[PDB]
RNA sequence: AUCGCUUCUCGGCCUUUUGGCUAAGAUCAAGUGUAGUAUCUGUUCUUAUCAGUUUAAUAUCUGAUGUCCUCUCGAGGAC
């Protein structure tokens, strides 16, 4: 045999997003990931429908995607790690409606390894540096000058090898201009492989962790473990330098945490619940996707929860301490593999699974009759909540999807000559059966 | 000592073979392995291709084809055809018999184009006339002595072989056929061998193979041996979709 | 004997005696992409040197695009100190 | 016991019976045998085997 | 190269199967060869 | 299981015995281990059928095969020892012949049948050279005018041509 | 008709046969390798496709003469005959046609949204066309993200007869001076390409 | 043997590696660490477990994340 | 553009694999090695398996240059037929009995792992679990 | 026919072994460095257990080789 390969609809669901002014305008650009594919849509203010300009091949997978701006520039570019040994910088001509390679360095073999970075990748949150990460034992980190020209340069990459170490993942920390850092999560089979018992199983503790950069002597220190209650998935970076402070929030199974190194007590937070739910008693809840507005005025955090349910987190702050923490109900919307909140008064809330949505926000999720919840609020007991339908968001936008596509079929089922495809597709409640056909409506 | 401990761990060859689910594999060694269970999963995994025979052996890997004498290597048909064999044996006793004297002769002053081969002979060959040779597939590691392992385990009756026949007085080629063998005679007269009653022969216990004949002189097929009511020996000695490949070119 | 200290963007080169072969692979055809060596075999008087001879650097050590199709350059300064 | 490879290296007599005890055992397994296997409904409404079926069927009911 | 078949000695070059053929092991293994010959075969 | 290779042909290899063994049965041993001198084959071989009743109905098979042209017999491992058998019936094959005439003996000639020429019909007499010539008295004497297919035997000892 | 294509959780499609008067079911054929298959479809009476679980798509063939009917763990065995990483998860083929008298094909479609076809050659003319169109196009404008491309589509177990159409689409979207340097490699005109490009979509599907 | 100290400096360069002693233990718990970063890294088999149970992206790479820990049972002795 | 010549040779170095010498099957090695890199992913599998199975007897040799060039054959057999059937070819010896035979076998495998260690992730055998581990991978198994 | 000879014929395959002469007509034959492989060659091994080291298994290696009388390591016996 001998056989060609053609795809007639590219692959719809989404796995990744950033948003940022990728044409240097302050009309904001959306570049998501499709599996081996980098596509770009710009949503027009106006009537809110979102056109997608540029949809590229790439050959690979994309395990990680990053926008950053230069300090100062006006141009939003942006660092892919995939299963390469490569880090690449990619750009957006307009004028050729195509992605430009910057820069372009090996560090390794290729294929999604272990021990060879991509998976994790960070940036400073000014663009001074990236860090690399693999799942074990290896970190790097990259600087970035203009040069005389401005154009972007990229020196040799720092080291932090650490054996037997996982990492549950990496983030910038916002500092002002002082050395940047890096604050991953971490953890440690290494006894938990030496003890016959099972008990180092049980009985270890990630451990919220900074690395630091020290750009005067060029390599990278360790600065600052502190072993953490217990493992959370990740960590949702706060706006430090000038605005806010620094530090993360932890947002471990059940509770959210603020914390930072220096003299700061660590912040707690329990999740507050829906009330009178469904859910077996086991259940836990942990803290799925976030995304920050952080604006003129002030900032906030959005998360959103495993039954849908997003909630909104500002930080209650004194002179360079915060104090306590708020997180107060905003809305519930499909479960989301990323929302990107615009400015222009929306957010992209990229569906897991099935079609996913464009809202405008309305309200600043604050000042109605609907509780508050705290971080100084003692309790012995939880919070609740009753949700409600859509308030202080509105369904703008809504691209189709066929991801997942469980089931097909191949027949000529209406009375017409050419056949049509029966698609069965989506997950549990929100699945379907759709009818495919070569014709525009 | 400690060795000596595990070596009473070192169970039995009987021990292995009844623990087993796959009891092939397990062979003589297999006990002082430091983990038999999954050495003897292993062997018996689909699909995997066991150690070479010989790394007990004392004799290195074809010391062992030491001895013998060999003939030098036949080229492929389609290179023969093109007839540089002899050309080049030409060449070759011009030159034996040469001088040196005349060879540096024939340096100083060259037969420059003695000879010629065309093109398209070659090109033709090359890409006309090229053929698969015959291939191993996965497994079949080739160890010292396999060329003259003869070939076994065709338990068929059909198997027959032209020297076979011409030696047995039977016959070669088209008639293989409707040949029934001198075994096949006795086969109808008591019958074939007890330990292939799973084997029917032709003529004999099949029917007529293509165009034979009945009679009972030389070169037939006589009685189809019957029962006195008319039942064969076995048998019947007397005799009573959509194949298209998707992917193929025009 | 190898430095395998990892990898930069630091350009490798070849003395003349050294010219045209593969680092490792030993070959003398078909080169596809350039060296890069670490700082450590980067500084100093080892500036610039063959890899190999340890001649002055003038030609570019390159990889046998064998050697790219088996990722044998993704390994880092390969110099025999 | 036949001459077969999976007993060669077991020398003692009781060990070999009872390995091919069980082998025995699993050829009996692994082997399809109609007669309790392919399994036959009498009109009835109610399921027999193959063998009880012809049985009953051929000694005068069905 | 050459061979004895009877010692089974391989040799590079003449010198040395001259030498080989001037019998220590070959001497042997040939005096045991017609030994063991001997042997078999004996109106 | 052990077949006697008998008028073991001498070029008639010890591969091809091997796959009519397999073609008979279980091939399991063709063995024609020779003089220590010559190297062709020695007039008696080992063929082991592992299966007796399979060797024994092979045995029955493969003798009068034309093993290098000639009748070669599978066996248990010219002084006129040929007997003229007359009133013959006409309706026997060869090895059939063989067969029924080698009961009390072998068969050095298979039964050579003086048919007419003119047509391939015979008129009823043949001559087969058998083992001894107390074998041929017993075998004649058995079918001494007995029961032969259609035309009872009539069997003795030959006479000379 | 009469032939069973069983297809197991991880070694691979297993074929069978029942024969009906003795009522048996018997192995005769089945792989040589371990694949993880999400769904199988028929090609031909000997040719079955795969999907698999991590990404690939193979066709394997029964040698063209197999002892259909008799009595490591097998008997005689398939061959592998293409080998394509898709690059993602295929639930489902099936052969088929699309457009009215458009030769057949094979519809795949993945787990991430994504529906395509693979589509047979008639004439080493075209094979060997966008054979060496793909070859120079990987040399001359290799994908984005850092990737080798016969790497990507060799992920697990090499590439066997399978051009990438959407590496030889991109063609369109590729600059003047490129087109020009490969069209001119095949001496063609970007023109005799980007036309021999299309139809073939053309006659296929849509 | 200075090719042993490059040689379990490669040991100490590649985990997952072996040598002639390695147990069944460690062979098979780092084939089944790697499989779980695979898992991860490949964005389509992880639609196929978060599809396969009914979980959502973030609880199945957190699932994975721990199991990553003491994957296959506890250790040998 | 071996994809031509490589069934023409094939049997030529068959022939030399099967004795002549050690310099002999160094060089048939060599060749193997470098017909594989070229001929990596042009279809001609079923040669290069043939020819595996005359170049892994000779796993087991001392002399440097052979046992060196035979590895060399292994890595571009490894890209140009694939790591399932190098990893095939290397199941049955990493838990030998022996030691000589252990260490060449989790050499070959070290090797092979190195590179290409994410394909292998389909191509582990299924390895059953005792009492007090689990060693079965359920991840692989779920339907759907 | 024999036996003695004579001649010739034939057969082996045997044996014979070259173109004369001269100033034996004259003249003359210029490879490494590194290791290492393989091949020849030379050579060396009954001793009795058992313990261990070791090894896939051998081997190797290490370590000693029943008491009492008595006569010449050897012998008949109370044992
Ligand atoms: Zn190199
Ligand atoms: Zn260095
Ligand atoms: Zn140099």
């Amino acid at each position: 045999m001998f056989l060609y390969n053609l795809t007639l609809q590219r692959a719809t669901g989404i796995s990744f997003a950033i948003h940022g002014n990728f044409s240097g305008t302050k009309q904001q650009e959306i570049v998501v990931s499709r599996g081996k594919i980098l596509e770009l849509l710009r949503p027009d203010p106006n009537t809110g429908k979102v056109h997608t300009l540029l949809t590229v091949e790439v050959f690979g997978v994309i395990r990680s995607l990053m926008a950053f701006r230069l300090t100062g520039g006006t141009k939003d570019y942006i660092v892919v790690g995939s299963d390469s040994g490569r880090i690449v910088i990619l750009e957006y001509q307009p004028s050729k409606n195509m992605f430009e390679k910057i820069h372009q360095e090996t560090f390794g073999k290729s294929g999604c390894r272990r021990i060879v970075p991509g998976q994790f990748l960070a940036v400073d949150p000014k663009g001074r540096a990236v860090m690399i990460s693999a799942i074990e034992k290896q970190k790097l980190v990259y600087i970035l000058n203009r040069d005389a020209a401005a154009r972007l340069t990229i020196s040799s990459p720092l080291e932090a090898h650490k054996a037997n170490t996982l990492v549950y993942h990496v983030v910038g920390v916002d500092v002002g201009f002082e050395n940047p850092m890096f604050a991953c999560l971490e953890m440690d089979y290494e006894e938990a492989d030496n003890d016959p018992t099972g008990e180092a199983a049980a009985n270890t503790q990630q451990t919220l962790t900074f690395y630091e950069l020290d750009l005067g002597l060029n390599h990278v220190v360790r600065k600052y473990s502190e072993p953490l209650e217990e493992h959370g998935n990740f960590l949702i970076t706060v706006p430090g330098g000038s605005d806010g402070p620094s530090g993360v929030l932890i947002c471990s199974e059940n509770y959210i945490t603020y914390k930072n190194f220096g003299d700061q007590p660590d912040i707690r937070c329990p999740i507050p619940r829906r009330r009178n739910d469904l859910d077996d008693p086991e259940r836990g809840m942990i803290f799925v996707c976030s995304a920050t507005h952080k604006t003129k005025s002030m900032f906030f955090f959005l998360a959103q929860t495993e039954q849908g349910d997003i909630f909104k987190i500002t930080l209650e702050t004194d002179e360079d301490m915060v104090t306590e923490i708020r997180l107060k109900y905003f809305d519930t919307v499909p479960v989301a593999a990323a929302m990107c909140v615009l400015k222009t008064g929306f957010l992209f809330v990229a569906s897991e699974f099935g079609n996913h949505y464009l809202y405008q926000i309305a309200h600043l999720g604050d000042d109605d009759e609907e509780p508050e919840f705290s971080s100084a609020m003692p309790l012995e007991d939880t919070f609740f909540f009753q949700p409600r339908p859509l308030k202080n968001l509105v369904l703008v936008d809504e691209l189709d999807s066929l991801s997942p596509i469980l089931f097909c079929q191949i027949a000529d089922l209406a009375n017409e000559d050419t056949p049509q495809l029966y698609v069965a597709c989506g997950r549990g409640p929100r699945s379907s059966l759709r009818v495919l056909r070569h014709g525009l409506e | 000592s400690k060795k000596k401990l595990r070596r009473m761990n070192r169970f039995t060859v009987a021990e292995l073979k009844q623990l087993v689910a796959r009891p092939d594999v397990v062979e003589m060694h297999d006990v002082t392995a430091q983990d038999p269970k999954l050495l003897v999963h292993l062997k018996a995994t689909r699909n995997s291709v066991p150690v070479p025979r010989h790394w007990c052996f004392k004799r290195k890997y074809l010391q062992g084809k030491r001895g013998i004498e060999k003939p030098p290597f036949e080229l492929p048909d389609f290179i023969k055809r093109t007839g540089i064999q002899e050309m080049r044996e030409a060449l070759q006793e011009k030159e034996e018999q040469k001088t040196m004297k005349s060879k540096m002769r024939e340096k100083v002053r060259p037969k420059m184009g003695k000879i010629d081969i065309d093109y398209q002979k070659l090109h033709d060959a090359f890409f006309k006339w090229q053929t698969k040779p015959k291939l191993t597939i996965h497994g079949d590691l080739y160890y010292e002595g396999k060329e003259f392992e003869t070939r076994l385990k065709e338990k068929k009756p059909g198997d027959l072989s032209d020297e076979l026949r011409i030696s047995l007085g039977m016959p070669v080629g088209p008639n293989a056929h409707k040949v029934p063998p001198p075994w096949l005679i006795a086969m109808q007269r008591y019958g074939p061998p007890p330990s292939y009653p799973n084997l029917k022969i032709p003529g004999l216990n099949s029917p007529i193979p293509e165009s034979c004949s009945f009679g009972y002189h030389a070169g037939g097929w006589g009685k189809p041996p019957v029962d006195e009511t008319g039942k064969p020996l076995y048998g019947d000695v007397f005799g009573t979709i959509d194949r298209t490949p998707w992917g193929e070119l025009e | 004997i190898f430095c395998r200290k990892q990898a930069g963007v630091a350009i490798g080169r070849l003395c003349e005696k050294c010219d045209g072969k593969c680092v490792i692979c030993d070959s003398y055809v078909r080169p596809c992409t350039l060296v890069r060596i670490c700082d450590e075999c980067n500084y100093g008087s080892y500036q610039g040197r063959c890899v190999i001879c340890g001649g002055p650097g003038v030609s570019d050590a390159y990889y046998c695009k064998e050697c790219t199709i088996q990722e044998k350059d993704r390994d880092g300064c390969p110099k025999i100190v | 016991i036949p001459n077969t490879a999976h007993f060669a290296n077991v020398t003692q007599i009781e060990d070999a019976v009872s390995l091919w005890a069980k082998l025995k055992l699993q050829k009996a397994s692994e082997r399809w045998q109609p007669d309790t296997e392919e399994e036959y409904e009498d009109s009835s409404g109610n399921v027999v085997n193959k063998k009880t079926y012809e049985d009953l069927k051929r000694q005068g009911l069905l | 190269s050459y061979e004895c078949k009877l010692c089974l000695t391989l040799h590079n070059n003449e010198g040395s199967y001259l030498a080989h053929t001037q019998g220590k092991k070959h001497q042997t293994n040939l005096a045991r060869r017609a030994a063991k010959e001997a042997k078999e075969a004996p109106v | 299981a052990t077949v006697y290779v008998g008028g073991l042909d001498e070029k008639v290899s010890e591969p091809l015995l091997w796959e009519l063994f397999l073609q008979a049965g279980p091939v399991v041993n063709t063995h024609m281990p020779k003089d220590r001198v010559t190297g062709q084959h020695q007039g008696y071989g080992f063929v082991e059928f592992l299966s007796e009743e399979d060797a024994d109905y092979a045995i029955k098979i493969m003798n009068m095969i034309k093993l290098y042209g000639k009748p070669i017999r599978v066996n248990k491992a010219d002084v006129g020892a040929n007997i003229f058998i007359g009133n013959l019936d006409p309706e026997i094959d060869e090895k059939l012949l063989y067969d029924t005439f080698s009961a009390f003996g072998v068969i050095l000639q298979t039964p050579k049948i003086m048919r007419d020429p003119d047509t391939g019909n015979s008129k009823g007499y043949a001559f087969i050279n058998f083992a001894s010539f107390d074998a041929s008295d017993a075998a004649i004497e058995a079918m001494n005018g007995q029961y032969l297919c259609n035309r009872p035997i009539t069997v003795s000892y030959a006479f000379k041509k | 008709g009469h032939r069973v294509i069983v297809s197991d959780v991880q070694e691979s499609f297993i074929w069978v046969r029942y024969k009906r008067n003795e009522n048996q079911l018997i192995i005769f054929a089945d792989d040589t390798y371990p694949r993880w298959v999400t769904t199988a479809s028929l090609l031909d009476y000997d040719t079955v496709a795969g999907a698999d679980k991590f990404g690939n798509i193979c066709v394997v063939r029964l040698p063209p003469n197999t002892n259909d009917e008799v009595d490591n763990g097998a008997s005689q065995k398939a061959e592998v005959i293409m080998n394509y990483h898709v690059g993602e998860t295929v639930l489902s083929l099936q052969k088929t046609t699309l457009i009215p008298g458009g030769s057949e094909s094979l519809v795949y479609t993945t787990l991430s949204g994504g529906i395509g076809i693979l589509v047979p050659f008639t004439s080493h003319e075209d094979h060997d066309f966008f054979q060496h169109v793909e070859m120079h196009l990987r040399s001359e404008h290799p994908p984005l993200c850092g990737r080798d491309h016969l790497s990507f589509r060799s992920y697990y177990f090499p590439v066997k007869n399978v051009i990438d159409g959407d590496l030889c689409e991109q063609f369109n979207s590729m600059e003047p001076n490129k087109q020009k340097n490969v069209s001119e490699e095949l001496d063609r005109t970007p023109p005799e390409v980007s036309k021999k490009l299309e139809d073939i979509r053309t006659r296929y599907a849509f | 043997y200075t090719i042993h100290s490059q040689l379990e400096h490669l040991q100490s360069k590649y985990i997952g590696t072996g040598h002639a002693d390695t147990t069944k233990w460690e062979w098979l718990v780092n084939q089944h660490r790697d499989s779980y970063c695979s898992y991860m890294g490949h964005f389509d088999l992880l639609n196929y477990f978060a599809i396969a149970e009914n979980e959502s992206k973030a609880r199945v790479r957190f699932n994975l994340m721990e199991k990553m820990l003491q994957p296959c049972g506890p250790p040998a002795d | 553009m071996g994809k031509d010549y490589i069934y023409a040779v094939t049997p030529l170095l068959e022939d030399a694999l099967m004795d002549r010498d050690l310099v002999h099957r160094q060089t048939a090695s060599a060749v193997v090695q470098h017909m594989s890199l070229g001929v990596y992913g042009f279809g001609c599998e079923d040669s290069l398996n043939h020819l595996l199975n005359y170049v892994w007897p000779n796993v087991f040799e001392t002399s440097p240059h052979v046992i060196q060039a035979v590895m060399g054959a292994l890595e571009g057999l490894r890209v140009a037929i694939g790591p399932c059937r190098m990893l095939q070819y290397c199941l049955q010896g990493l838990f030998h009995p022996a030691r000589k035979v252990r260490d060449v076998y989790w050499k070959i495998y070290n090797s092979i792992y190195i590179g290409s260690q994410d394909a292998l992730i389909a191509h582990y055998p299924r390895i059953y679990n005792d009492d007090k581990n689990t060693y079965i991978r359920y991840e692989l198994d779920y339907i759907l």
